[PDB]
C-alpha cells in the first residue's frame, strides 16, 4: 500500500516525459504516446500537494573514523545554485 | 609622594572601560571558534 500510494501520488502524466533518440520519426512516437499512454491524467488531482520545498544547506562535517580502512575518502562542498541558474556554466 | 596619582586613575578608568569592552568580545571570539567542539555529537557503531 505504501508503494501503490507513492506510485499514484507520483507517476502522473504531467511529471513524465516519453523520450526517444535514433532512427525514429516524431509522429510515430507521438502516435505511440497517444496509443499506449492516453489515460493517465484522465483524472488529475484536486488538492493533492505535489510541491517541492527548498532544502536548507548546512555548513557542517561528518567524520566516520575507521583506521581499518586502507585509504581515506573525503568530499567537500559548498552550496550550489541549482539546475536552472546560468552560473552553472 | 605620588605625583602620578591623578593620571594613573584616569588611565585606570580607561583600563576598566576598555577591559569591559574587550573581555566580553574576546570571550565571544573564543566561544565562536569553540562552538564546533562544544556542540559536536559522537556515535559508536562497531560491527
Amino acid at each position: 500500500a505504501d508503494l501503490t500510494e507513492y506510485l499514484s501520488r507520483h507517476y502522473k502524466a504531467p511529471r513524465m516525459v516519453l523520450a526517444a533518440a535514433g532512427g525514429l520519426e516524431h509522429r510515430q512516437l507521438l502516435d505511440l504516446a497517444q496509443k499506449h499512454f492516453s489515460g493517465l491524467s484522465g483524472t488529475y488531482d484536486e488538492d493533492a500537494v505535489p510541491t517541492l520545498s527548498p532544502c536548507r544547506f548546512t555548513g557542517s562535517q561528518i567524520c566516520h573514523r575507521e583506521d581499518g580502512l586502507p585509504l581515506a575518502h573525503v568530499a567537500i562542498a559548498v552550496e550550489g545554485p541549482g539546475w536552472a541558474h546560468p552560473d552553472n556554466v | 609622594a605620588e605625583p602620578e596619582h591623578d593620571h594613573r586613575k584616569r588611565m585606570g578608568l580607561k583600563m576598566l572601560l576598555m577591559m569591559g569592552l574587550l573581555l566580553p568580545l574576546v570571550y565571544a571570539m573564543k566561544r565562536h571558534k569553540w562552538s564546533v567542539l562544544k556542540s559536536r555529537k559522537l556515535a559508536y557503531r562497531p560491527p
